[PDB]
């Protein structure tokens, strides 16, 4: 049976798990969405005229950059508990990542659900950026806009876009970032934990590396890119097992331990799921995730193939939309981006 | 669909 | 059926493929192998009490490469017609790979033999330098005697060594080699043709760039790795061809071109089969091409095995070995080192 | 090993 979200306003509990200091921490824990007397409804395919462009975060237009700011700051400028708000939108990955709901819908009401570590990450992360992005352009008025993504995969692209930079006058900026790090500017994809002391064009090639570690090396199929089986009456999975997809476990990981605040007690705010996106960054290099699963397809290679087991397919999350309704998505409901009508911009 | 540092434009 | 060599020393005739310009040729065409008496025996497996251990040709001791350099010496001094010269082992090279026998044991006694672009290549090099480096070593009573190989796959060892330069009082020296090049030292492992002017450090990227490349990306399987199917009845596959495995076609074909004096009519040495046997240079090259076998092995991939089709397996060719018996050698019986007696020092 | 990238010191 497919893993399953509750009724995500009824059955929710303040996040408890996979945060190793909480006594100490500097987000909140209470993280479930705001009651609005909603019926959970189906996901439709939309209707948009156009598609929206996703646009390298190094290589936006004035006007791109300047809706991306604005809609940022219309959605700190909302009450936290409006469910399209900055604080809102931020809870939404807390409650998924640590442990706000449970698997009672499918009789297991003493299991937590989690998104990470399983064939769950990928879908999941392509519904909660579907639906962020909608609600962004809903704040501004813009019915075609399109998030930034941050082109690590592409050398110009792996400096940390200055849109990001500055103080907090700016509503793209965060102030819990590795100071250093940040001075660094060139992610390293292949963090471990320690800081590789390089020259900046190595650091460059080995992103490059680690681009086809992660999508041609260990994503040899679906098992190891998308990650392991995750069904129902299954335990959440830790945090760094090996049956962790590529990606997930690879660059997308070193992008959060990286940005990640060394100096908070659980490096806040990209350094732990809970507080990841309270920084505007977290979507945007997201949105370079997502655009790997459409890469890794691309490839044209030997068991790049999306997953076909219904216990995948019929996995479903619950969001609130630009609307403030509640909507049910399903993962077979997101495999095809001219669907969702969103793509990136490429080269 | 990557560029490497073999290529003229890296 | 299987490509089988004939009695070399009673079936042979001057090489005649793939020499562009024959009349101005700097090197022999009449590669044949002197003929002696022998009756060809099936090999045996050594029983060498130590492993041979193949050096990095930028790390050795100074009794490696005093041994290597008084061995080369020992091969240039003894008759031409002896089967052990200088001389005659870069004759190998020219027979089996410019048209010096045919398939005549096979039933095709007007087609020749090509060792090259195809299933042939990896286990016939590695016959080929397994009699070399027994006979070199037999020259100077060094019966644990290991060639050096040229770890182009590490940073440090992409400059041609210093023990192959200086002027002719250097036995390991070759005067047909692009002296720009040399000059440049760094070895292009993407070298088509024509400079790259790029910094030091980029080119060592783009070399492990060319090593990944070949390993992992476009050698993804016995087909496309050790190259296409080549038997009893087949016509010489071309340079080019797309059937040719990835380090072939790739990395190795690179350093060939890169090493070879374009000044020289065939760009002699390393820049033609025929030739390249007269280059010291050409069997520390193919010590790490042969290495390149034993780390795709080791990479533990699907579709990371070896080749076990009859029709590889019972492929045979006939050499000299260190004492002067012939010996017809099976591609079978190649397939696992330490069979063999020989490895190579890892980090 | 298996083989040298960038990303090794
Ligand atoms: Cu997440
Ligand atoms: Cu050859």
């Amino acid at each position: 049976a497919p893993i399953t979200a509750p009724d995500i306003t009824s059955i929710c509990k303040d996040a408890s798990s996979g945060i190793g200091n909480q006594e100490g921490a500097i987000r909140t824990r209470k993280c479930c969405p705001p009651s609005l007397g909603k019926k959970i409804k189906d996901f439709q395919f939309p209707n948009d005229k156009k598609v929206r462009m996703r646009w390298p975060a190094h290589k936006g237009t004035k006007k791109q950059v300047d809706d991306y700011r604005r809609a940022i700051a219309a959605m700190r400028a909302l009450p936290d508990d409006d469910p399209r708000s900055f604080v809102s939108q931020a809870k939404i990955h807390c409650a998924y990542c640590n442990g706000g709901y449970t698997q009672v819908d499918s009789g297991f009401p003493d299991i937590d659900i989690q998104i990470h570590n399983s064939w769950l990450f990928f879908p999941f992360h392509r519904w909660y950026l579907y639906f962020y992005e909608r609600i962004l352009g809903s704040l501004i008025d813009e019915p075609n806009f399109a998030l930034p993504y941050w082109k690590w995969d592409e050398p110009k692209g792996m400096p940390i876009s200055n849109i990001f930079l500055g103080d907090a006058s700016n509503p793209l900026y965060d102030q819990y970032r590795d100071a250093n790090h940040i001075e660094d500017r060139i992610v390293d994809l292949d963090y471990d934990g320690k800081d590789k002391d390089i020259p900046d064009q190595q650091q460059v090639a080995c992103n490059l590396s680690t681009v086809y570690r992660d999508l041609v090396r260990n994503g040899v199929d679906p098992t190891s890119f998308f990650g392991g089986k995750y069904v129902a009456g299954d335990s959440p999975v830790a945090n760094g097992d090996p049956s962790v997809g590529s990606v997930e476990a690879g660059s997308h990981t070193a992008v959060h331990r990286w940005v990640g605040d060394p100096t908070q007690p659980n490096n806040e705010d990209m350094g732990n799921f809970y507080s990841a996106g309270y920084d505007p960054v977290f979507y945007i290099h997201h949105a370079n995730v997502d655009r790997m699963w459409k890469l890794w397809k691309e490839l044209r290679l030997p068991g790049h193939v999306d997953i076909t087991d219904p216990d995948w397919l019929n996995a479903s999350y619950v969001f609130y939309d630009e609307n403030k309704d509640l909507v049910r998505v399903y993962n077979k409901d997101c495999v095809n981006l001219d669907k969702l009508k969103y793509n990136f911009i490429e080269n | 669909v990557f560029t490497t540092p073999c290529d003229p434009e890296y």
